[PDB]
RNA sequence: UCCACCAAAGUUAUCGCUUUGGUCAAUUAAUGCAGGUAAGCAACAUCCAG
DNA sequence: CTGGATGTTTATCCCGGGT
DNA sequence: ACCCGGGATAA
C-alpha cells in the first residue's frame, strides 16, 4: 500500500502534513493515477490545487489543479476512465475516495470523508484511508462552510509518495 | 491557363487584430442600411415612375451605373467637379433627386457621412444587377406560362368539362380524351402563338384576356422581334429587354389574385450580412489611412490588421498555384477568404458498358432515398443473419439547424415578436405603390429596435429586452451548469453531495456565489461583460458573502446580465455550416468504415421534390458530394421497386394503423396508416407458425434495396431490366 | 408545429412500435478534417423560388 | 432548410481648401 | 505662389 502525502498552506501559511496510505492492490487504475499525479514528474499534479468545497462534519474535496473551481481535471489515461470495483465502503472517516461526475467520469477530483457515508456505497470507488495527520484534517474541516466554501484559502504546496 | 477561386472560412476573433475590430463594425452596420435602403429606395423609384408615366425608360435603367448612383445618393460627401460628370450620371443623379426628397420623409431616413465609398457602392450594385438579372432569368418564362393559362382559364374549362361529362357518365377513357383534344391542345396553340409575339386565334380567349395580351405586348416595340421566334429563349439570351414586361406580368399576376411574387430584390433581414472588404477599403474605412495605397503596399497594409502567417492564408492548392489576393467578406463575425490562381488586372447502372459494369462485381452498394431517412443503405452481401445495413437519419443532420431554431424562439422577447407580426402584416412582394410604401413606413417604424436586437453582437446595447426578469442556475444529470440557458461549465465533481435539501435556505445563495464564480471566470462570458457591469457585479458577490440573505443583490445581478441572453445569431449561422460539412463528413466516414473503401454506391432516380408537410431532403446536393469525394455513383430506376414482396414477387400492402406520426396533427387525426411498413398477402411467403397463420413482413426500404439487388442481379447475368420492374 | 446514435429481444431482414445494455462537448466554442506535436487537403456571398 | 444563376479590382485626372 | 483629401471616370 503505497503512502501519500501532502503539505497543506492555508492564507500563505503552512497549516501541517497529511498522509494517505493507498489500496493499490484492490482499486490499481485509481492508484496508479492518484499517485502519478501527487508525484508531478509528468509536468503536472496537485501542487496548487485548493480546497474548493468543504463541508464541516461532511466532507472534504479537490484536487481541481487546473482551474481550482472544482470544473477542471484530468487523469493520465485521459479525460476520463472507466470505474472499477466497489470492493471498498464509505464506512470509517477519513477514507479517501474519487469524485465524479456519474459512471465512468472520474478524474483528478477527490474526496476525504469525514463520517460514515452508507448511501454514497456502490457509487464512488474507495481507494485510500488517512493514516498520519488527522489532526491537520480537522483543521482543515474546522474552516469549511456548509455551503462548501472555505472561510480561508487553503492549497496544496507540495506533494509526493512514501 | 483556366482559372478558378476557392474560399476558407474564419472568424474575426481569430484573425482580426483587437485595435480594429470596432471600425469593421462600425462599418457593417453602416453598410448594411445603405444596401438595403439602396435596394428599397430603387425600387422605390420604380414603382414611382411606373405608376405616373407608362411610356418611361425603366427597361434601360437596368444597369450597375443608375445603382451606384442610388447608393452614392445616400451618402453626404463634398462634391468635386461638375462638368466632368457624363451625361448619363447626370440623367441618372437627376431622376434619383426627383424623388429623393420624398423617400427620405417616407422611410424617415437621414444621410450618412460615408468617404470613400465609391468601392462599396461599385461590389454592392454588381451584386444588385446580379440579383436582377437572375431573378427575372429564372422565372420569367415559369410565371408567364402560368398567366397565360389564367387568361386561357384552365382550370376553370377543365372543371366546367369534367362536371359536364361527369352528368353523361364518360368513361376516364372519353374525359381524359375530350379535355385533351379541347382544353390542353387549344392552349398549347396558344402559347405557341404568343411565343412569336403573335395573337392567338380570335374566340379562344374572352374580351378582356385580349385586351391585357394587348396591353403586354405595348410593353415592347412595335416592330421589336423575339430573337429565334422564341419569348422564352430571347428573354435568356436578351433579358435585358424584358424587365417591364416582367413587371406588367407581375401586376397582371397580382390583379388575378395570384401569390404575390418579388419581382424587385429586396433586402429583408435586418441581422448584418456579409460585405467585400478590398484593399482600398481596408486602406480608408478601416485602418482610417489618408493617402493612396499602391498594389505594392497591398500585402504590408493588410499584415497590420491580420496575421498573414496562418495557414488559412497562406497559398492552397496542388502546386501551391492558388494566392490570397487581399479580398475577402466579412459579416462582423464570419469572415470568407477568396484565393484565386490569377492576376487582378482587368450514368444509369442499366446503360453501362460492359467494361465497367462487369468489374463493379462485389463493391455495389443499394441506397434508398427515404423523406424522414435520409438514406438507407445496404450492402449487396447481406443476409438475414448478416445485416450489413446503415440507416442515416434526418435527425442526425438538423440536430444543430433544429436546436438553433428552438433556442431563437424561445429566447425571442416579447417586444422583438410583436414587432415581427406587426411588420409580417405587409406583402413586401407585392409591386402596388399603397402597399408598398405601407411596408416602408411599417419596416421604418421598428428598423431602430429590431437591428439593435439583431445587432446586439457588436452594436452597442443599451435597451434591455427582459425587464422585470429573474434568472437562477440549474444543474442537468451531466452536471452542466446552466443559467437559464447560458452553458457555464460542466461541473465534474457535483456528484458527491449530502443529504439535499438542508433546512437552510440562504445557504442557496452561497451556492449562487460559487457558481458565479464558475461562470465569470468563463472566456466567452467574461469577454462579453463589460468593466463596469464586472466591477458592480463584483460589488454585488462580495455583498452576498457578507449578507446572502438579501435576494436584492441576486435581482441586481441577473438584471446586469441580461445583456448576455442575447443570441448571437451570426455565430449560430456559422456554426450551422460547420455541423453540415461535419456531419458530410461524418456520412463520408460511416460509408468507408461501415461497407468499405471502394465500395460503389447506387441511388435511386426520385428527386425529392418539396411539398406541404414534408421539409427538404438531400437528393441534388447529395449526389454533387459524393462524386466530389470520389465514390462511385450510379442511378437506377424506381419503378414499382417496393411494390413486390422480394421473398416470391408477390404483391404488398399496408396493414398496421398507428397514431398520426406527426404529433401536431394527432389533435387533428386520432391514427393513419403506416408509412414504412408492409406485409406480404401471398400465405405461401412464410414458413408460418401454427394455430395462427402470419406472413412475412418487410420494411420499406428493405423491400426497395433487396429488390435493387434482385435487378442488379439480373442486369449482371443478361443486362436485360426483368419484366416486373418494367 | 415535436424527435441524437450503436446494438439485443418481441421477430419472420417487424413500424416515427415497446423493453433493454451502451456511446458524448455539453456549448451563446472553435475555420473543419487529417494525421499523435510540424506534414496534406477543404468554394464563398447575394437574390429568388418553394 | 434546399436548389439555381452570377460575381470574387486597380490606375488616372481635377479642384477647393489650406498654407 | 505649392501640396493634401475627395470625388469621379475608366479598363
Ligand atoms: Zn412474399
Amino acid at each position: 500500500m503505497s503512502q501519500v502525502y501532502f503539505d497543506v498552506e492555508a492564507d500563505g501559511q503552512p497549516i501541517g502534513r497529511v498522509v494517505f496510505k493507498l489500496y493499490n492492490d484492490i482499486v490499481p487504475k485509481t492508484a496508479e493515477n492518484f499517485r502519478a499525479l501527487c508525484t508531478g514528474e509528468k509536468g503536472f499534479g496537485y501542487a496548487g490545487s485548493p480546497f474548493h468545497r468543504v463541508i464541516p462534519d461532511f466532507m472534504l474535496q479537490g484536487g481541481d489543479f487546473t482551474a481550482g473551481n472544482g470544473t477542471g481535471g484530468k487523469s493520465i489515461y485521459g479525460g476520463k476512465f472507466p470505474d472499477e470495483n466497489f470492493k471498498k465502503h464509505h464506512d470509517r472517516p477519513g477514507l479517501l475516495s474519487m469524485a465524479n461526475a456519474g459512471p465512468n467520469t472520474n478524474g483528478s477530483q477527490f474526496f476525504i470523508t469525514t463520517v460514515p457515508c452508507p448511501w454514497l456505497d456502490g457509487k464512488h470507488v474507495v481507494f485510500g484511508e488517512v493514516v498520519d495527520g488527522y489532526d491537520i484534517v480537522k483543521k482543515v474541516e474546522s474552516l469549511g462552510s456548509p455551503s462548501g466554501a472555505t472561510k480561508a484559502r487553503i492549497v496544496v504546496a507540495k506533494s509526493g509518495e512514501l | 491557363p483556366s482559372k478558378r477561386v476557392i474560399t476558407i472560412k474564419t472568424t474575426i476573433k481569430g484573425i482580426w487584430k483587437y485595435d480594429y475590430r470596432q471600425p469593421l463594425y462600425d462599418l457593417v452596420h453602416t453598410t448594411n442600411l445603405l444596401v438595403t435602403h439602396t435596394y428599397a429606395f430603387t425600387k422605390y423609384i420604380f414603382l414611382k415612375e411606373l405608376a405616373t408615366d407608362e411610356n418611361f425608360a425603366f427597361n434601360e435603367l437596368i444597369t450597375k451605373d443608375f445603382f451606384v448612383e442610388v447608393f452614392l445618393s445616400l451618402v453626404s460627401a463634398k462634391a468635386g467637379n461638375s462638368e466632368r460628370l457624363k451625361d448619363t450620371t447626370k440623367r441618372y443623379r437627376s431622376l434619383i433627386g426627383k424623388h429623393k426628397d420624398a423617400y427620405f420623409e417616407d422611410a424617415k431616413y437621414t444621410p450618412i457621412s460615408l468617404a470613400y465609398a465609391q468601392q462599396i457602392a461599385l461590389y454592392e450594385c454588381a451584386k444588385v444587377q446580379t440579383a436582377y438579372f437572375n431573378n427575372m432569368k429564372a422565372h420569367f418564362g415559369n410565371r408567364l406560362r402560368a398567366l397565360i393559362n389564367k387568361l386561357f382559364k384552365k382550370k376553370e374549362k377543365v372543371e366546367s368539362l369534367t362536371k359536364e361529362m361527369e352528368a353523361n357518365n364518360f368513361s376516364i377513357k372519353e374525359i381524359k380524351q375530350a379535355i385533351r383534344k379541347n382544353v390542353y391542345q387549344p392552349c398549347n396553340q396558344v402559347k405557341l402563338a404568343i411565343t412569336k409575339k403573335n395573337m392567338p386565334e380570335s374566340g379562344l380567349l374572352d374580351d378582356k384576356s385580349v385586351t391585357q395580351l394587348n396591353e403586354f405586348f405595348s410593353m415592347y416595340a412595335v416592330d421589336y422581334t423575339f430573337q429565334k421566334e422564341s419569348i422564352f429563349y430571347d428573354v435568356v439570351a436578351n433579358p435585358e429587354k424584358h424587365f417591364k414586361a416582367f413587371y406588367k406580368l407581375a401586376q397582371l399576376s397580382e390583379a388575378y389574385e395570384v401569390k404575390p411574387f418579388a419581382c424587385f430584390p429586396l433586402r429583408r433581414t435586418f441581422i448584418p450580412c456579409y460585405m467585400t472588404v478590398d484593399s482600398k477599403i481596408l486602406n480608408y474605412h478601416i485602418l482610417k489611412n489618408k493617402k493612396v495605397l499602391k498594389m505594392d503596399e497591398k500585402f504590408n497594409a493588410w499584415g497590420r490588421v491580420v496575421n498573414l502567417e496562418r495557414k488559412a492564408f497562406k497559398s492552397q492548392g496542388c502546386k501551391k498555384t492558388l494566392h490570397f489576393q487581399g479580398t475577402l467578406e466579412t459579416d462582423g463575425v464570419g469572415v470568407s477568404i477568396l484565393k484565386q490562381n490569377t492576376d487582378t488586372n482587368r450514368k444509369y447502372i442499366e446503360k453501362l458498358e460492359d467494361a465497367e459494369l462487369k468489374q463493379t462485381l462485389g463493391k455495389c452498394v443499394l441506397m434508398d432515398p427515404g423523406r424522414r431517412d435520409l438514406l438507407y443503405c445496404m450492402k449487396e452481401t447481406s443476409r438475414a443473419d448478416k445485416k450489413e445495413i446503415m440507416i442515416f437519419t434526418k435527425n442526425d443532420r438538423s440536430k444543430c439547424s433544429r436546436h438553433f431554431r428552438r433556442l431563437r424562439k424561445l429566447l425571442q422577447p416579447s417586444q422583438i415578436r410583436e414587432a415581427e407580426t406587426y411588420l409580417s402584416g405587409f406583402a413586401t412582394k407585392s409591386v402596388n405603390m399603397e402597399k408598398f410604401v405601407e411596408y416602408i413606413q411599417a419596416r421604418a417604424s421598428v428598423k431602430d429596435i429590431l437591428y439593435e436586437y439583431y445587432g446586439n453582437e457588436t452594436a452597442k446595447s443599451i435597451t434591455e429586452f427582459y425587464p422585470e426578469s429573474q434568472f437562477d442556475f440549474k444543474v442537468d444529470q451531466k452536471c452542466n451548469l446552466y443559467y437559464e440557458n447560458l452553458f457555464v461549465a460542466k461541473i465534474r465533481g457535483f456528484y458527491p453531495q449530502p443529504e439535499h435539501e438542508p433546512n437552510d435556505i440562504t445557504l442557496k445563495s452561497h451556492m449562487y456565489h460559487t457558481y458565479l464564480q464558475i461562470m465569470l471566470n468563463q472566456k466567452h462570458i467574461s469577454e462579453r461583460l463589460n468593466s463596469e457591469k464586472r466591477r458592480k457585479i463584483e460589488d454585488l458577490a462580495k455583498a452576498i458573502l457578507e449578507q446572502p440573505h438579501e435576494s436584492g443583490h441576486k435581482t441586481t445581478i441577473s438584471s446586469l446580465l441580461g445583456k448576455l441572453r442575447l443570441l448571437p445569431f451570426r455565430k449560430m449561422k456559422f456554426s450551422t455550416k460547420l455541423f453540415s460539412d461535419n456531419n458530410d463528413r461524418k456520412l463520408v466516414k460511416n460509408i468507408k468504415k461501415k461497407f468499405g473503401a471502394d465500395a460503389v454506391l447506387v441511388l435511386g432516380n426520385w428527386s425529392a421534390p418539396n411539398t406541404k408537410y414534408q421539409d427538404p431532403t438531400r437528393n441534388k446536393g447529395l449526389r454533387r458530394m459524393l462524386k466530389k469525394n470520389g465514390f462511385p455513383l450510379y442511378l437506377i430506376d424506381e419503378f414499382r421497386t417496393s411494390s413486390f414482396c422480394p421473398k416470391c414477387e408477390s404483391d404488398l400492402e399496408k396493414f398496421k394503423v398507428i397514431p398520426n406520426p406527426r404529433p401536431h396533427n394527432q389533435e387533428k387525426q386520432p391514427k393513419v396508416l403506416c408509412h414504412g411498413l408492409l406485409r406480404c398477402k401471398n400465405m405461401s411467403c412464410l414458413e408460418q407458425q401454427t394455430s395462427e397463420g402470419n406472413q412475412r413482413l418487410w420494411n420499406r426500404d428493405q423491400a426497395a434495396v433487396l429488390n435493387f439487388r434482385k435487378i442488379l442481379n439480373c442486369l449482371r447475368e443478361t443486362k436485360q431490366r426483368p419484366p416486373l420492374f418494367s
